[PDB]
């Protein structure tokens, strides 16, 4: 019987190798057919090692399959503990709209036959017929926006870099997910590679440019060769785009995430932040336009172009427009990912979608965003997912991370792991993060002993950090500790 | 067979743009670190200066100043992973080991990473290009035990 054995990080963490290799030993033992496959990771994690089999009726998937549970199988599937039944009818599968990631766990990430039967290459096939302005137009008229950040429409971005003249434009994929939660992009790039080639074909078509560029971290060595593959494998399909896409695998800096530390990492200096008189849409990689956007905001293009920028726009509230992934980890009973539309409540997707906690105990602490983000409550359970409204209610929502935390948890650790993770993670530019942060780490300790004039000491200390810093790792670090001291008294003595 | 390697490697990122990053990747990927023997070459060859080649190693941490151990564990700090109990793997794998939180030594080194796509699997560790994940306090046992 056919067998989908997990590739990615999450299965092969989890032990999907043992798994592999104890069913191979007793196929072995027990003559059978034994076709394994190794797909991606379907967005659920809670049993990422899943092995689904199929049948006439579809694929029924299993549990966390741990070695000692492989035995069980070639018996019966249906008497099976580990008994979940077509994987695509759980509950947690079902209520995903899931566009995006649509084909990214039910076929072979690097398999181009798999790919083009899945509706692959349309994005691109179809994009070529039409013009520059025309892709533009289409892109815009949905209102993609921004997923890394605020939220700035792409088309007008892509607009800006197109109503500029040089020999040599650029594109750029900022894939550096440094931030907790986030853990979207290390699936889409691990699974439905080609997804990204194609948005980024399409882009440079689109933008105008020839030569393109795709910034890994290094804490994703899996996806990294998973995406030197896909363009190795995909050479002849860009060939008929006009492009010529390389990886750059970034050295361990969380503020190479950043616009312009990114495409300063990517022309060889240190990834310092750079003022913004000029936008690098202007001025970007070596003095030429550029166009640097997420993987999310790539990998929907192709998919926006083609299936109708209409319908693309039908998903979301009255400003924010499309379908998100929002990942879910920590302590969580069923983590991973849920790909759907605005205006969802975290209440929901948290109480309800998945479950409690692990440990079994409440939540205290649900962290939208990375350590850049508030820590909302379960009093904010009424607050449907959507940048306006978070970004109205004292928040932030980003790469749409999402962590959770019980009452086990101390807001004090937390509030000082903040300021001390915007002092490990400073490229040092501007005074308000070089030395803002590590005075902070002291009078949060300060806080911690009992002195009543280190609170608005650290009030002021900030604010001038929020109204000052050059960048958003030193201008947003402040609202992790001001959301847990103003949300969390109890713990901050 | 230092000169060789590294002027092979040069010759391997011949005419690239901002080819310092991975030429500095190849080089630390060979030897295990940027040998100060090897800050003029690569500035000779790109057209830089020591100072530029010596400022670009300093502000990547991925990039050594000094061998580690033969074998290395990178265990997340982030938020996520702090949540599902990072602390007390940490404490019982440092106890093990008897090596503190970024004291490195010849048998291991012991440092944070703080993220690896793991978060799901909330305890993440990486040991010797082998990532895991759900590290109770019983995996730390194997851990170590494949870990001398
Ligand atoms: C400290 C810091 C880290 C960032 N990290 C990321 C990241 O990992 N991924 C990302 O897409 N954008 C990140 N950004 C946002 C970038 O500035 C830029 O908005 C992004 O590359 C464009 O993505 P869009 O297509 O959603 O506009 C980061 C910004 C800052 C200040
Ligand atoms: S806030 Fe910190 S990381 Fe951001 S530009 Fe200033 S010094 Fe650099
Ligand atoms: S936060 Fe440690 S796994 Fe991503």
């Amino acid at each position: 019987m056919k067998i989908w054995l997990p590739c990615d990080a999450a299965a092969k963490a989890c032990g999907a190798e043992a798994v592999l290799a104890a069913l191979r030993l007793e196929a072995e033992k027990r003559g059978g057919a034994l076709d394994i496959a190794r797909n991606g990771s379907r967005g659920m994690i809670w049993l990422e090692p899943l092995l689904e089999v199929e049948t006439p009726a579809g694929r029924i998937g299993f549990g966390p399959m741990t070695p000692a549970d492989v035995p069980a199988l070639f018996d019966a599937l249906e008497s099976h503990p580990k008994a979940l039944g077509l994987v695509e009818e759980i509950p947690f599968f079902k209520r995903q709209t899931r566009l995006t990631f649509a084909r990214c766990g039910r076929i072979e990430p690097l398999s181009l036959a798999q790919f083009a039967a899945a509706e692959g290459w349309a994005g691109l096939r179809k994009a070529l017929k039409m013009t520059p302005a025309e892709v533009v137009e289409e892109v815009l008229a949905s209102g993609l926006r921004g997923r890394g950040g605020a939220g700035f429409p792409t088309g007008i971005k892509w607009r800006t870099v197109a109503a500029a003249q040089a020999d040599q434009k650029y594109i750029v994929c900022n894939v550096d997910e440094g931030d907790s939660g986030s853990f979207a992009d290390r699936m889409l790039i691990e699974g439905d590679p080609f997804c990204l080639v194609e948005g980024m074909a399409i882009a440079g078509h689109a933008v105008g440019a020839t030569r393109g560029y795709v910034y890994i971290r290094s804490e994703y060595p899996d996806a990294i060769a998973v995406m030197r593959a896909a363009i190795a494998m995909a050479k002849p399909f860009l060939a008929e785009a006009g492009f010529e896409m390389e990886v750059r695998v970034g050295a361990g800096a969380y503020v190479c995430g950043e616009e312009t530390s990114l495409l300063n990492s990517l022309e060889g200096k240190r990834g310092t932040v750079r003022a913004k008189p000029p936008l690098p849409a202007l001025k970007g990689l070596f003095g030429k336009p550029t166009v640097v956007n997420n993987l999310l905001s790539l990998a929907a293009v192709p998919w926006i172009i083609a299936h109708g920028a209409k319908a693309y726009e039908s998903f979301g509230m009255d400003r924010s427009r499309g379908t998100i992934p929002l990942q879910i980890g920590g302590n969580v009973k069923r983590g991973g990912l849920f790909e759907t539309g605005f205006g969802i409540t975290l209440g929901e997707l948290v109480e309800d979608i998945c479950g409690g906690t692990a440990s079994g105990r409440p939540v205290k602490a649900v962290q939208v965003g990375g350590p850049l983000g508030a820590y909302h409550p379960v009093s904010d359970y009424h607050l449907p997912f959507c940048y306006e409204q978070f970004a109205g209610q004292g928040g932030l929502v980003g790469h749409a991370g999402l962590v959770v935390h019980d009452d086990t948890a101390d807001m004090l650790k937390l509030a000082r792991f903040a300021m001390e993770f915007c002092a490990i993670e400073s490229c040092g530019t501007c005074t308000p993060c070089r030395i803002g942060a590590v005075r902070g780490v002291e009078v949060i300790d300060r806080i911690a002993a009992g002195d009543a004039s280190a609170m608005p000491l650290l009030d002021d200390l900030c604010q001038t950090m929020k109204l000052g810093s050059l960048c958003a790792l030193g201008g947003f670090t402040p609202y992790p500790v001001q959301s847990a001291i103003r949300h969390f008294p109890a713990d901050f003595p | 067979t230092d000169t060789a390697r590294l002027r092979a490697i040069l010759a391997a990122h011949r005419g690239r743009e901002g080819a310092l990053l991975p030429i500095l990747h190849d080089v630390q990927a060979a030897f295990g670190f940027i040998p100060e023997d090897a800050y003029a070459p690569i500035a000779a060859d790109l057209g830089l200066t020591r100072a530029e080649v010596a400022g670009v190693v300093g502000f990547y941490h991925d990039f050594r100043k000094a061998p580690a151990g033969r074998h290395v564990i990178k265990l997340c700090r982030a938020e996520a992973c702090q949540a599902m109990g990072m602390d007390a793997v940490q404490a019982r794998l440092e106890s093990a080991l008897g090596l503190r939180l970024g004291d490195s030594s010849e048998a291991v080194t012991l440092e944070a990473v703080y993220c690896l796509g793991l978060c799901a699997c909330a305890p993440a560790a990486m040991v010797d290009d082998r990532l895991v994940g759900r590290l109770d306090a019983a995996a730390v046992a194997g851990i170590v035990a494949e870990l001398g």
